[PDB]
This record gives structure tokens, C-alpha cells and sequence, in this order.
């Protein structure tokens, strides 16, 4: 105790913090990696942003830092605040809206050798582009960028302890499961800069258990997007032809819209469900329409022109190729059943080809 | 007092001691801390984002040799306090933070005796992360967590011991949404890549249900009923849609509220949702169905009215659910036909749902 | 001025920060409190949170800080920094979300004899249980329990400088007016420890003024509320008998669940309006359900059973008795008028039943 | 540079100051302080939270015997830069904090001439509390508040003055919702427990309405147009439900989306929404004559059809307006009665409320 | 690197330097900085909140007389790395801060070259304020600042300089919402209270329109379009007072919804928005004529029915548009006449709402 005082006494008397510490001026240090992940907390889809708890397991060496434990009483592995000794600046490039790194600044282990481990912890803020396609079974490549800042490869070099990523203490609960983590280590001219600078570039691959938004999202648009060529099957003279469409139209905005707040509002793909359910709008849009184009006809038989020809092309010729007062009203009552029917086989046909267009990837 | 200005000197005056450096007689001896846990009050519970935040007092105990003196020596003095900063004190912390701040809040003086003793007891909030189970809303026992380990020395340089097993809830304010069921804590120990100690504490809180009981169960419940209620009124009002679809969309509303209060997690279904949901389905299969029966309603000439499906519908299943306007009585019927299915799915459904819990 | 400095340098020559800084061991130090808030600004219900502005006047006294004014030029009370001086641990128990105490830690005065005087201003997060019953016209009890926290009443004991709570200063801008501010001295043993240690608790009587709350909440759901009996007035044959219950209903829940999002989501107690909102809805849903009840057998004369002493019941018992093709059709069209003004009966005669329950306690 | 090295250890040298300590010739003589206040750019005013939100550089003026020096002496030096934090500076600080920022954020360096006379100009963001004077939205004049004062000295030791009664909109960036009126500062003096002095600026803005002018009351007058016209609709149609309960519930819409808007405070009623009420009340009553206009109107078997009432509608009031099918005409006429009443109750309404702000 | 150990210790054992103090060899010389900012990614681009959120590393360049060495004197070194905090370095500063950080993140190490020129760039994020210019929502261009400036020294003591006009991409994620097109930066010179110069850097961004252009454009294009449809629905079904009541709701929604996307500014109107707002006034003025129809078409007995205001409707209007049944014509009639007029309008509208972008 008194020998482990005496011991800093001795490392401290004339140590330079801000003295890049090697034997010789060319030699370099080398700085090892081990990531370890705490826990996964938001993966914020909307501003491509990760916030990850993490472990930066930084170990290299100083030639100043050296004892004899037997001069020591055995003391071969003191524990110093990092704050005092000289300290790489591993920082994240990809960072956004926190600090670059190493805020807690944790205690660092010295082995009796001069060699220093340092695993403090930190939360990072990773930006990474979200691809937003197959919602929501999607896989997501989200990197944090972890280099030296002011040493370039000449003086700093960086070395992976580890490929993967270290998840033995990791928080396991999310709606997410990791698929794999991957640490790349690259070199790289920055052209504001003279130097080769290198990083370690570590891609959490993420898959999203999609069973939560399986149930609120995606079934309820299913069950109401149904209803879309339903509403050509109502009779007109009901006066609810109109009322299930509207309802149908607004009620799949609402969805549409709710997704939209929800996805990250970039241009570089479309989402996947958020197409489909604007294809879906388009049709029913047009399903209004044309189901205000069958009442409008319908109903009036006085001072209607009523030409054989067109009447021939319904009643006539139309009805049967599609299955394969009183008198001119309900020449109307068909020939608007017949419109009907033969826009309900359009739409029951494309609604089929859509969702084929939709299964395309999986097929 | 004045002598307190002179104890206070030799104790900390760098020269004897250095707080950088643990205290223990030998290098071989090990340190023991002594935790124990209050609660004064359960703040928060956020299902949605899986946080507790507590505010806490634990209380640290353990023995510095660097501390010592005689009371004879300086004005018989028993017990002095000073600034935790400057002694030394075992790096203790949470391994269990949402967004956390690792160590404590205020940073208290330390209560020493003079047999070098040390007695600190730091307040702090704290922002636990826990998985949240939720399935039987709001009916719901969350057993939530919450690591404390030294995170700088391991279990060769420190150990660490319990005061008690249940956690002290000696000056806690009782009103939350949640009951205390359970507070027990553990000593834990597993080899990593180094050996360490963990000791958890585990909430266990029961939340008091009354609320989401009125202001969610209730309103969901109501709504639901009116599902089947759409097939009895008759086709002639034209109302039959309307209804149908005023209970669909408030059922969507619902699921969605609970949606954003319930955690985003696929770990399991809120029952209450997959009960919400199934009825869901029901009335939108409920909704094409009123449809069917009123395109059969509303024409008669030149219509099929083929006779085994007029005499199956009339004439054979009328009795069997018993025991142009015909046209109109073949609506009523495929009408009731269905009726009779709903009332029974719905209350078998229902007693599906509740067979689970129960 | 010269002397100014040159006593400074005579009280922090040999002073001591860490020292609890009283004559004998014995004797304590008296320490006074003046609350004078200077701002309520957010009155949480939902998280049962008060976020108050607060000047903490603390007086105490040091003999080791006293001097001869005369001889430094009569000066008598210097502003020191309250950093360098001791300084009581004065502390909120009921912090939450904030910063237990002191973070500003402003200049103090310093008497000649030796007495000190600091008034820092602090933000200070409360905690408060949030009875809500009589909303929006409500009364809290809010408190804020100052304490030491390392000295017990053996060593510090605290004195109020006023029962009452300094409102001088006051931002009278809020919702609320405040009822009454008070200061209770109060002593304890906390079970963790042996001593007994002080505390003041200072409770904040704030009632919410309710004429916004009023206007925007209580009056349209009135408003709205009234509808639920006019919807069985309605002729059946109009078919709007259901379009009118919905809407209620609807509207209803919309105003019962933001209602809900506003309310803590306690246990405690029932919040009044919710329950009242809540059997409306209990009423208008069995509204709904009756009035579909009306309109089944109102329509359809042929097969019909029509069993004479139910119809007598209706047509010929009952109408009297609450009044104080065609000819089965329209035995139907009085017989769903009478079961119609009979629930109309039941119904506005047990709203006001409610209603009456509701003012109950201003009765 | 080289000399400088050398002025700036003769000043600083704490043999020769000591910051802790004001600097004034004589204790009986007292130290003035200037104080002008420049507007970089006004950012947010939060209405609901009652918030302005500001950055702004505060001159601060005064002189210190201390920190004289002869140029001739230095290499002609007639101006010097100091570490603020080094130097003694006057405690100002707001005093109108809302979750605040007391002192200034980020502390520049002084610039300090060869005669004492300092000049500091620390930029900062300040969270202003203002009470919201909410009646004509969104034409409406907002006098928002900061108080400025010595937090340390009290008016003996320290004594503040203003540069100018107008604050400084020099490096103003204009484009805000919000228009400055005027800007004046005013000096206060007043005994409370202690003698103080209070400089407070007054920022009137007043709001650019064109956002809610287009986006909140053209779609609210739009809509409340829409109250009259519900009774011109025929019984016969059945719409007249529809179109009723339509109006009521987008103009509870728009009131609860302006509740948000506004601050909820009781000080006094948004013109808008007693406006937007008001007709909200006269539209719910027009639902229940809706109604009552239907019953009416439907039935003719077994009805009393009380020939006094039936001439008091029909044969009477008929003509007084003008200068079963007889049922359908009562409907018609006890409608078209109410319309003329809500005709000029709405015109009246609308004179009466306009009359207020005029 | 124990030759370093030497060197630094030279440079800032405090004796030779003083950080408080620029070095320049004259007080008369200028000390010149040279700016250049580099891109590592832009992150939001918040419009309500008219705020850009970068990343940002700012090429600082200076020079040091007192930072000067021999290299044969210590083991022949070019370039040492020394902490930022230590040195002196120029106080530059955003002035264009909202809820700012006026000074840089990271504080990174600086690079010194033997000769005492310097080389220092920090890392930052930075929340800049621009005006946003919403018109051609969603195709448009924000020309986005920010000023650079030294908080501390004046056009005296300090120049600033560029290193190039356009901003380095260097290291840019090129993936957001926005379009790099141009990123110039200006040096700027003018006289206040004091002379300052300004660096000012221009990003001129393009927002990829596609995905407003389909979740906002599409959707309110497509509800558009239903408001004209409204009149051919014929009065006798009831349903022209639904469809037209819907179509309104669903653009007020709409322009609620972008509302609360642009920043709530009377500086201009957003197009979509104007356009939006245009075509919601012409539906709640088509809904008082679906209204007007349906009166005119659903009573017969003891009717008007002025002779040449039925013959102008039937028998003048009929021809020329095309080129108590009469009383459901005379509803047609003045349905369809409107309805040419809609068509009409709405797109003479439209072509005169896109002439303005065109
Ligand atoms: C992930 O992304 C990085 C760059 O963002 C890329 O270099 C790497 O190859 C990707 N890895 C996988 C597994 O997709
Ligand atoms: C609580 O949580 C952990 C993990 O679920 C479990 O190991 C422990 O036994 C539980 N404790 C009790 C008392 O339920
Ligand atoms: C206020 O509350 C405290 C504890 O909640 C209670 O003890 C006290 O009596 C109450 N005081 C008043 C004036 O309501
Ligand atoms: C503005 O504000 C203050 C306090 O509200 C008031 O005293 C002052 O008279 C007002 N002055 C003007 C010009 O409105
Ligand atoms: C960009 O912005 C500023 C102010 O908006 C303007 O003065 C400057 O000229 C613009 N620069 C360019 C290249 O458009
Ligand atoms: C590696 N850093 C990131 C980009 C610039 C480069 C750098 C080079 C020298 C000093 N600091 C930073
Ligand atoms: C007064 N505090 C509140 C509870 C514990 C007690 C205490 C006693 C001694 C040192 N710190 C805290
Ligand atoms: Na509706």
C-alpha cells in the first residue's frame, strides 16, 4: 500500500502527459480494439440515428510506464486514473447531436510491464442511413466510425482484438436481435489532410422482430384495404355506395399518413407498404369516381338519351360476356349494374396484380 | 470544532494519505463494502421506452486503516464528516443505465469514526432499464432490475456484501401507480474475462389498475359490443354501413392508443390488444358480410332467384335457425344466419381470451 | 479598497473550508430559512411534478470569519464567494428530475461579527401527488422538504426566519393563484441511521384558476353531452337515428381521452368529470343499442309474430300510461314510438339522477 | 506582444489584484455600471410555455483603478484583452429565468483600456418568461419582459445605468413570425428587504398574423359560415343530421387545436375561440331544432295536428315570415322561423364581437 | 519522443509562454487566421424550427513566433502535437447560434509545425439559424448560413482568410433528405461600433421532393380533385350533402398537416398551401350551392314556380349549357351549371397556380 503510493510517486515524478509515448521517434503504438456493447436502446428510424451503450476496450503501451514488481512487493497491475496518463483520441466520425468520445474517462489498468487497458464506457449516438423498404422486416447497416483524430497511421496504428463485436455483456431486450456485428479496419487519404488516416469502421447488422408492427399496422390496412372492391358490390339504391368508399379512402390516409411519421422522410427509396398503400388510394380514388359516375346515370329515365347502341353494348352484348317508368328506370338499374360489375372484375383482377407486384420480391 | 480543523488536516493533508490509492493492511488482504439499498420514492415507471427511474440512497459501508485516531488525542472526537471527493472511496456504480448517469447525484460528505470506519450514503435518481413484460394490461407485475458493481476494481481488490436482502423502504412515499409486491436483492458471481461481483436488486411492482381499468378497458369493452349489434338492424334503414364502419375505425383507434403507451417489443402480444385485434377481424369480415346481404336485397327483376337457393334460405334454413319480398326475407336470413355465428364466436372468443388468464 | 483585499488575505490566511465552524464542539450552528419563491412555472399533474423558481435564504455564523471594523476603514459587510466558505448542506428530499441542491452557489455577505448571509437562486423539480377530482377547479398541496443530509440536530439545527413563504418577489403570471405558502419545522429519525436530523417542509397551497379549462373542456362536452337523449326523438324513418348516437359516442371518447392524456394516470381517486364522461358513454353505447333494437322490428309487417298482449301492452296499455299492409305496419310505426318514448323517459329522467349525483357536493 | 506578456503579469499578478474584490477608490464611493442590451436575432416565443427565447450580447461598462496603466511605459499600449473569469467583474444577471441560464453562457475576454476602463460583451441565450396577453389572435401586441440586475451588489456597492433607453438591434437577423415595435429599457429603483436597483428591458412584438390568419381563421370562418345554412336543407333528404353534426364537431376541432396553441392560462378568453364557442353554442342548439323540426315532420297517423297550432304555423306565421303535406309545411315553417332568428342572432353575434375589438 | 518530453516541456513551461497573451512579433503586425470548414455530414434540416444541424471541422490556420524551433536541436523534429487548451489559439466563434454552443465540441490537439506555423481543426456540431424560404414546397432551395467570427479580437489584432471559396465535402455522407449545390463561403467588411470581419458560408441545399411528393402532394392532388365531382351526384340519393362534407374535412386536414410541417412564418405562403387553401374556399362555396339544389328540388306544392324563372332555367340555360319533375330538372340545371363553371375555374386555377413556378 504505502509501496503501491511510492510506486506513483516514482511514475509521476517527471511524466509528460502530452508526450506521444514510444522508445524511438519513427516507432508507433499499437492501439487494440475490443468493442463491447452494453445494451441496444433507440434505433431511431426517422433521424437515422442509433444510441448505443458501449465499452471501448483501448489497450497499448508506454516504455515510461515500467517497474520491477519484486521491487514493489509484487504489485505487478495498478489501477490510475486515465485523466493523468498520456491517452489515445479514439473518437466516433459518424457522430451526431453527442460528444465525439471517451466523456467518462474511466480508471485504466497498468500491468508492470508498461502496457495500459483502458475500457471506460460511453454513449453514442450513431447516424446511420436507415433503408426503409420491406417494413417491417428490414435489416438495417448502421456503423460507428471509431479513429484517431490528430495521429495518422505513421504514429498511430489501429488493431482489431476481436472481427466481431463483443456481445457477452449485452442487454438482450429490444425489438430488435442482432444478426451480426462486424469490425473492418480501413486506411484512408482525407483530403483536407496531408496523411494516411486510419479507422475501424464496426457495422451492427440489425434485424427488427417485426411482430409488433405485424399486429397494429399491417393487419388493420389489410383488413380495410379489403373493403376497396367491396364497395362496387353495394347496390346503388341502397345510398351507401359512396359512404363505405370515403370511409375507405380516409381511413387508409390515416394509415398512410401514421406510416409516414414513422419512416425516415428520405428520397432514396420508397416504403414498400407505404407504395402499396398509395396504389391502393389511387384506385380508390378512382373507385369514387366511377361509383359517382354509376348514380348519376342511374337513377333518371325522363328525357334521357338512352342510345340502342350503347344500351346493345350493356345490356345486350356486355352482360353476357362478363358472365362468360319500369321500362327505361330499369334499363337504367342494369346498365348500371353491368358498369358495376364490369369495373368490380377490373379492380378484383389489378388488386391481384398489385399484391403480385407486392410478393415480387419474395417470390 | 477547532480541533475538527486539526483532525481534519492530518487525516487529509496529502503527505499521509492518497486517495488515488485503495486502503487495505495488505496487498493480499482484500477490501469489503457493505451495500444496502433506499428507496424514497418510485418516480416513474415509462413502459414505452422500458425505464424506471428511482431516487435512491445506498448506503456504502467499509474500513480505511488511513483514517484511524485516538479521541483522547484531539478533543475526544468520535465521528467526523468529510467531503467524499477528496477520501477514497470504491468506484461503486450502475451497469444498468438507460441514458444513465453511471455514479450517484450529489456526491454527500462521508461520516468517519475513528476507528476508521466509513459510513456514505449519496443520494441519487436513477434511470433502471428493464425488459417489460406486457401482456395482461394493465393487470401487470414487472420484475425490474437494477445492477450495482464496483466498475473499477474486481472481486480480488474488492468485495462486496449485502446489509439485507430486502431493500429499505424506510422513508418512501407510498402513492404511485404501482404496489411494492417484492424487494429482494442478490450477491452474484460469474467469471468473464475478469472476475467481478454483482449485486441486484429486484422491484417487483404491481400496478395499481384502476385507471386504464376505467379510461382504457371500459370504453374498448363498450365499443366491442356494438360489433354484433350491426346485423340486427334491417337493410331498409341504409344504416347498416354506417353502423358497420363506426365500429371498425373506433376499434383501430383503440389498438393504436394502446399501441403508443404498451413498449414497441416482439417479445410478447398485450392480451388486451390480441383480444382488440381478433374482434378487429371479426367486424371487418362483419363488414363484407353486410354487404353481401344487401346487394341480395335490393332487386328482383330479371334476377337468378335460382329455387334451391331461394327454398335452402327460406324454406330450410328459416325453421333451422328458428328451432321481391322474398327477396327482401333471403336478406333477413343470410342476415341472421350470420348473426347467430357472431354471437357465439364472439362469446366463445371471449371465453378463449379469459380461459388464458385465468 | 486596499483593505478590502488585505482583510481577505487576514480571514482565508489559515481558514478552513472543511471545518464545521463553531465555537465549542457542543454548541451548534443556527441556520435560518427564507423561501422566497420567485417563480411557478410548470405544475405537471401527469407527472405529478412542480418545477418552482426558489431563493433559499441561509444565515449562519462563523467566529473565525469576525474582525474589527474600524480597523480596516469601517468596512463592515463584504461580499464573499460562497465557494470558499463553509457552507451548510441544505438539501430537497423530494427532488425529482433535477439537481438535488446549490448548483449556482452564489456570492454571500459577510458581518463584521462574523454572521453570513447567502440568498442563491436554484431550480427545484417537486414532487407532488396530484389529487384530481373537482378538475379543473382543484386545489394541490404541493411540499418541498429542505433538510441537511451529512449533519444531524446535535450538530445543525434549523430555524424559520418566517412561517409563511417570502411571495414578494413573486411572478404572479400562471393558471394558478396561490392559496397559501407554509413552512413547517419539523424532526425525525430516519430509520437507516441513529440521529435525528431536521428538516423544514414547506407546503404550497396552489388552487388552478379554471376559466380557460372551463371554457375549452367542460362547456363542450356539456354541449355535446346533451345530444344523447335527443337521438331517441328522432323519427326512425329518417334513418339518421344511429348517425346522431355515434357521433355522441365518438365525441365522447375523444373528450374523455384527452381528458385522460391530461390526468395523472393515478389510482388514488376517480378523476369527477372522467367518471361523469364515462357513464354518458355507459349510456349513449346502451342508447345505441336500444335504438337498433327500435328499428329491427319497427320496418317489417309480413311473418311477423305481433303477439296481441305485447302489442296490447304497447299500443293500448303503455302509450296511455305514459302520456299520463298498413294496418300491421304501422301497429309497428307506434309500437317503436312507444318503446322510443318510454327509454326517453328512462333516459332523461335518469340523466338528471346523474347530474344531481354530480353536484352533490356543491348541494 | 512581447510587452504585452509583461502589462498583462503586472495586472494580473495577484500581488497586485485580487479579483474577489470590487474595485472602487473609496468604500464610501461607489462603482457605476452601463448596461445596453443588443438583439442578435429574437428566436422562439412560446405561447402555450409563456417563453421568449433570445441571444444576446449585453454590454457591460465600468472602470477599475486596479488596471491602469501609463502607454509609455509598455510599447505605447493603449488597449488590452483579459480573461473575464481572471478579472473582477460586476455579478449581473436575469432575474426573469424560466428553466434559466442566470449568468451569461460562454464568458469572451474584456477588452480594457489604458485608463481602467473596462468593456465586456459576452454573448448569451436567455429564456425570458412573459406573461402572454392572448385575446386578438393573431393580431396581438406582446410586452415581454427581462429583468437585469446585480445578483452580489445591491445599491451601495454597485449602480447601474443604461447606454441607451432603446436596445440595440444592430446584427439583428429580421426575419421572425414577430415584428419589433419598440424597445425601450427603463432604470427602477425600489426598497425591498434590501435597497436594489432593477434595469428591465420591454421587447413589444407584434405578431406577423398571416400564418394564422390563412391556416387558422379563414378554415374557422369557413366552417362557421356552414352553422346557418343547415336548416335550408330539406327534412326529406335526410342530410340534415348529417350536416349538422358536421359542423359541430370541425368547430370543436378547431377550438381544442387552438386550446394547444394558446397558453392555458385563466388571465383572459382567445377573441377567436369565445367567438368560435359562442357560435359552437348556437350550433348545438340548432341540432336540437334540427330535430325537433323532423318529429314533426314524419308522422301524420294518430297525431293530434291541434288545429290552433296548425293555423299559428301554417296560416298565421307563414305570411309573417313571407311579409300530411300541411305536416311537411309545419316542418317547413318552423324551420325557416329559426332560420331568421339564427340569421340575425349570427349577423348580431359577429357586429357584437367585432364591436369589442374596434 | 523523450526528445519530445524536452521540446514541449521548452514551449509551454509557462516561463516562455503566456496563452493569454497572442503572439504576434509587433504589436503593430496582424495576426492573419486562415478559415476553412469542412463537411462530414448534414444532419437536419428542421423547418418549423429553421435550424441546420451539422458536423462540421473548421481548418484553423495561425502562425506563433513563440512556438519556433531548431530541429537539429531536438532529434530533428518537424511536428509535434500539443493540447489546444494549453496553447493560444483565435476565439472563432458561431454567431449564428440557436440554443448554440458558440465554441467547438471536441477541443482536439493541435499540430505545430518547427517553424511555429499552426494547424488545428475541432470537430463540432453545430445548430445554425436560416430563414426558410417555403413557397415551392416541396422542390426547394434553402440557401442555409453561418457565421464565423472572432468573438474576442477585432479587424485590429486579427485578419481572417480563406482557404477556398466552396466548403471541403471531403468526408461527406452524402446521403439526406438534401442536395449539396453549392457551397460558397465570402469574406464580408464593414464598420459597427467597433470593425469586425465576418466569414459567412452559404449552403444552398435542394431537397429530394420524392417523398413529399408522394406522401403529401399525391394524397391532397388526389382529394383535390374530388371536390368538382360533387355536383354530378344526383340530389335524390341523398348522399351530395356526404361526399361533400368529406372532401372539405380532408383538405383542412391536409393543410393542418403541412401547417405544422412549415415553419409558422408570415414571410410568404407555402404554394401547395395557397393552393390548398384556394381549392378548400371553393369547396366550402360549392357546399352552400349542393345545398341550395337540394331545396329547390324536393317541394312542389304551393311553389313559385315563376314562370320565367323556371323557363330561364329549363328552357334558356338547358340549350345553352348543353350546346315537379320540371322541378327536379330545374335542380339538375343549376347543378350543372356550376359544374361547367368548377370545371372551369379549378383549372384556369390550377394553370395559373403552376404559371407562377413555370
Ligand atoms: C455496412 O456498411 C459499410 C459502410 O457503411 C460497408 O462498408 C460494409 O461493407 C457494410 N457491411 C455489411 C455487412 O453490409
Ligand atoms: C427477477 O428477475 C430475474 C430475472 O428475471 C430473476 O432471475 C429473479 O429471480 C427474479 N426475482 C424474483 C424474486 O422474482
Ligand atoms: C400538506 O401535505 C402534507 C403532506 O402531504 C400534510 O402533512 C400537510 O398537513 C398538508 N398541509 C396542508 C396545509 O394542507
Ligand atoms: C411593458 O411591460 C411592463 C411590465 O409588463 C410594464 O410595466 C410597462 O409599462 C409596459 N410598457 C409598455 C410600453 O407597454
Ligand atoms: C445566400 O444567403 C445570403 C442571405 O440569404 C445572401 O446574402 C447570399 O447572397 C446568398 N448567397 C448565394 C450564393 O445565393
Ligand atoms: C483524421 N482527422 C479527421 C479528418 C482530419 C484529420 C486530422 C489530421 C490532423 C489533425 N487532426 C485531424
Ligand atoms: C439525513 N439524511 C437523510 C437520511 C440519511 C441521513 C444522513 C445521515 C448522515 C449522513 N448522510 C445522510
Ligand atoms: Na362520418
Amino acid at each position: 500500500a504505502h509501496a503501491e503510493e511510492r510506486l506513483l510517486k516514482k511514475l509521476f515524478s517527471g511524466y509528460n502527459k502530452w508526450s506521444r509515448p514510444v522508445a524511438n521517434i519513427s516507432d508507433v503504438v499499437l492501439v487494440r480494439f475490443g468493442l463491447s456493447i452494453a445494451q441496444l436502446i433507440d434505433v431511431d428510424e426517422k433521424n437515422q440515428m442509433m444510441t448505443t451503450n458501449v465499452w471501448v476496450k483501448q489497450e497499448w503501451h508506454d516504455y515510461k510506464l515500467r517497474w520491477d514488481p519484486a521491487d514493489y512487493e509484487n504489485v505487478t497491475s495498478i489501477r490510475i486514473p486515465s485523466e493523468l496518463i498520456w491517452r489515445p483520441d479514439i473518437v466516433l466520425y459518424n457522430n451526431a447531436d453527442g460528444d465525439f468520445a471517451v466523456t467518462h474517462l474511466t480508471k485504466a489498468h497498468l500491468f508492470h510491464d508498461g502496457r495500459v487497458q483502458w475500457t471506460p464506457p460511453a454513449i453514442y449516438k450513431s447516424s446511420c442511413s436507415i433503408d426503409v423498404t420491406f417494413f417491417p422486416f428490414d435489416q438495417q447497416n448502421c456503423t460507428m466510425k471509431f479513429g484517431s483524430w490528430t495521429y495518422d497511421k505513421a504514429k498511430i496504428d489501429l488493431v482489431n482484438m476481436h472481427s466481431r463485436v463483443d456481445q457477452l455483456d449485452f442487454w438482450e431486450s429490444g425489438e430488435w436481435v442482432i444478426v451480426d456485428a462486424v469490425g473492418t479496419y480501413n486506411t484512408r487519404k482525407y483530403e483536407c489532410c496531408a496523411e494516411i488516416y486510419p479507422d475501424i469502421t464496426y457495422a451492427f447488422v440489425i434485424r427488427r422482430l417485426p411482430l409488433f408492427y405485424t399486429i397494429n399496422l399491417i393487419i388493420p390496412c389489410l383488413l380495410i384495404s379489403c373493403l376497396t372492391v367491396l364497395v362496387f358490390y353495394l347496390p346503388s339504391e341502397c345510398g351507401e355506395k359512396i359512404t363505405l368508399c370515403i370511409s375507405v379512402l380516409l381511413s387508409l390516409t390515416v394509415f398512410l399518413l401514421l406510416i409516414t411519421e414513422i419512416i425516415p422522410s428520405t428520397s432514396l427509396v420508397i416504403p414498400l407498404i407505404g407504395e402499396y398503400l398509395l396504389f391502393t388510394m389511387i384506385f380508390v380514388t378512382l373507385s369514387i369516381v366511377i361509383t359517382v359516375f354509376v348514380l348519376n346515370v342511374h337513377h333518371r329515365s325522363p328525357r334521357t338519351h338512352t342510345m340502342p347502341t350503347w344500351v346493345r353494348r350493356v345490356f345486350l352484348d356486355i352482360v353476357p360476356r362478363l358472365l362468360l317508368e319500369r321500362s327505361v328506370k330499369e334499363d337504367w338499374k342494369y346498365v348500371a349494374m353491368v358498369i358495376d360489375r364490369i369495373f368490380l372484375w377490373m379492380f378484383i383482377i389489378v388488386c391481384l396484380l398489385g399484391t403480385v407486384g407486392l410478393f415480387l420480391p419474395p417470390w | 470544532t477547532d480541533t475538527e480543523e486539526r483532525l481534519v488536516e492530518h487525516l487529509l493533508d496529502p503527505s499521509r494519505y492518497n486517495k488515488l490509492i485503495r486502503p487495505a493492511t495488505n496487498g493480499s488482504e482484500l477490501v469489503t463494502v457493505q451495500l444496502m439499498v433506499s428507496l424514497a420514492q418510485l418516480i416513474s415507471v415509462h413502459e414505452r421506452e422500458q425505464i424506471m427511474t428511482t431516487n435512491v440512497w445506498l448506503t456504502q459501508e467499509w474500513e480505511d486503516y488511513r483514517l484511524t485516531w485516538k479521541p483522547e488525542e484531539f478533543d475526544n472526537m468520535k465521528k467526523v464528516r468529510l467531503p467524499s471527493k477528496h477520501i477514497w472511496l470504491p468506484d461503486v456504480v450502475l451497469y444498468n443505465n438507460a441514458d444513465g448517469m453511471y455514479e450517484v447525484s450529489f456526491y454527500s460528505n462521508a461520516v468517519v469514526s475513528y476507528d476508521g470506519s466509513i459510513f456514505w450514503l449519496p443520494p441519487a435518481i436513477y434511470k433502471s432499464a428493464c425488459k417489460i413484460e406486457v401482456k395482461h394490461f394493465p393487470f401487470d407485475q414487472q420484475n425490474c432490475t437494477m445492477k450495482f458493481r464496483s466498475w473499477t476494481y474486481d472481486r480480488t481488490e474488492i468485495d462486496l456484501v449485502l446489509k439485507s436482502e430486502v431493500a429499505s423502504l424506510d422513508d418512501f412515499t407510498p402513492s404511485g401507480e404501482w404496489d411494492i409486491v417484492a424487494l429482494p436483492g442478490r450477491r452474484n458471481e460469474n467469471p468473464d474475462d475478469s472476475t467481478y461481483v454483482d449485486i441486484t436488486y429486484d422491484f417487483i411492482i404491481r400496478r395499481k389498475p384502476l385507471f386504464y381499468t376505467i379510461n382504457l378497458i371500459i370504453p374498448c369493452v363498450l365499443i366491442t359490443s356494438l360489433a354484433i349489434l350491426v346485423f340486427y338492424l334491417p337493410s331498409d334503414c341504409g344504416e347498416k354501413m354506417t353502423l358497420c364502419i363506426s365500429v371498425l375505425l373506433a376499434l383501430t383507434v383503440f389498438l393504436l392508443l394502446i399501441s403508443k403507451i404498451v413498449p414497441p417489443t416482439s417479445l410478447d402480444v398485450p392480451l388486451v390488444g390480441k383480444y382488440l385485434m381478433f374482434t378487429m377481424v371479426l367486424v371487418t369480415f362483419s363488414i363484407v358480410t353486410s354487404v353481401c346481404v344487401l346487394n341480395v336485397h335490393h332487386r328482383s327483376p330479371t334476377t337468378h332467384t335460382m329455387a334451391p337457393w331461394v327454398k335452402v334460405v327460406f324454406l330450410e334454413k328459416l325453421p333451422a335457425l328458428l328451432f321481391s319480398e322474398d327477396w327482401k326475407y333471403v336478406a333477413m336470413v343470410i342476415d341472421r344466419l350470420f348473426l347467430w355465428i357472431f354471437v357465439f364466436v364472439c362469446v366463445f372468443g371471449t371465453i378463449g381470451m379469459f380461459l388464458q388468464p385465468l
